[PDB]
């Protein structure tokens, strides 16, 4: 997997 | 120069979106190797959040050493800190063995297991006295000895065992439960109420290890927290408290950690938080009392 942005 | 005309100056114009882009074309870029291996996949939560080579965290273990964390070193402010992403069900063992390694005293967490349907952050301490966890990969046992809870954050007391070598410490938990991702707390007055109950406590103490600040991936609440932080250190041992450059504190804490501060609104926060902070460090004792009851803790 995932991406926080 | 001087935080406060600046303040109006960009509120005024609207600028804020611009004054932060910039600070992110200036931040600086080191390689993460270690953070990159295949081996270390599963001990990352975000593809797009990892600690550098040269600041990061080394684990006491022959086998892998890694942890998604990194060392915060402020040397004119004199203080350190230990920024992490929200642990892992896999990563749990390693937070506390962490810890225990950096002989660290607090712990901040400014994150809620679940926020907007989503997990962030695992289970990491027990939320029963009677149900101790332990953790079997590094030995060790975490048992909740009380927990002091008020309307925006809770106080926890922790026993942290190490069973191989039969010692025992007290860790203090500071979990801050109002604040959203990409988020802004709710008002100055809660922030610093909050940030000086840490200070009060004594694990921001050079005699202890360096407190461990996380959020879910450690860098905007947690950016946010330590640059507020750092800003009322420097105005109390230089002696000319308008030379603090915010944007320069800001950049120098971006060599250890990227990312730091994730919105415009958590720079403009930090900027509020830091001049209503100055007011208590210039000599003024009676605003701490009223924090306390802007902020609504009962």
């Amino acid at each position: 997997t995932d991406y926080y942005r | 120069m001087e935080m406060e005309k600046e303040f109006e100056q960009i509120d005024k114009s609207g600028s804020w979106a611009a004054i932060y882009q910039d600070i992110r074309h200036e931040a600086s870029d080191f390689p993460c190797r270690v953070a990159k291996l295949p081996k270390n996949k599963n001990r990352n939560r975000y593809r797009d959040v990892s600690p550098f080579d040269h600041s990061r965290i080394k684990l006491h273990q022959e086998d892998n050493d890694y942890i998604n964390a990194s060392l915060i070193k402020m040397e004119e402010a004199q203080r350190s800190y230990i920024l992490t992403q929200g642990p892992l069900p896999n990563t749990c063992g390693h937070f506390w063995e962490m810890v225990w390694e950096q002989k660290s005293r607090g712990v901040v967490m400014l994150n809620r297991v679940m926020e907007k349907g989503s997990l962030k952050c695992a289970q990491y301490w027990p939320q029963k006295e009677e149900k101790e966890m332990i953790f079997e990969d590094t030995n060790l046992k975490l048992t909740l000895i009380s927990e002091d809870i008020k309307s925006y954050y809770t106080v926890r007391q922790l026993e942290l065992e190490n069973l191989t070598t039969q010692e025992t410490r007290e860790i203090l938990h500071f979990h801050y439960t109002t604040w959203p991702d990409f988020g802004v707390p709710e008002s100055p007055a809660s922030f610093l109420n909050f940030l000086f109950k840490v200070r009060e406590s004594g694990s921001l103490s050079p005699e202890h290890g360096p407190v461990v600040v996380h959020a879910s991936a450690g860098i905007g609440r947690s950016g946010t927290f330590c640059l507020a932080d750092t800003c009322l250190l420097l105005m109390d041992k230089r002696k000319d408290p308008s030379s603090v450059d915010i944007k320069k504190v800001l950049l120098e804490m971006r060599k250890f950690r990227m990312g730091l501060i994730q919105t415009a609104d958590q720079l403009r926060f930090s900027y509020l938080a830091v001049i209503e902070g100055a007011k208590f460090i210039m000599g003024d004792s009676s605003v701490q009392d009223q924090w306390k009851e802007l902020s609504h803790e009962d």
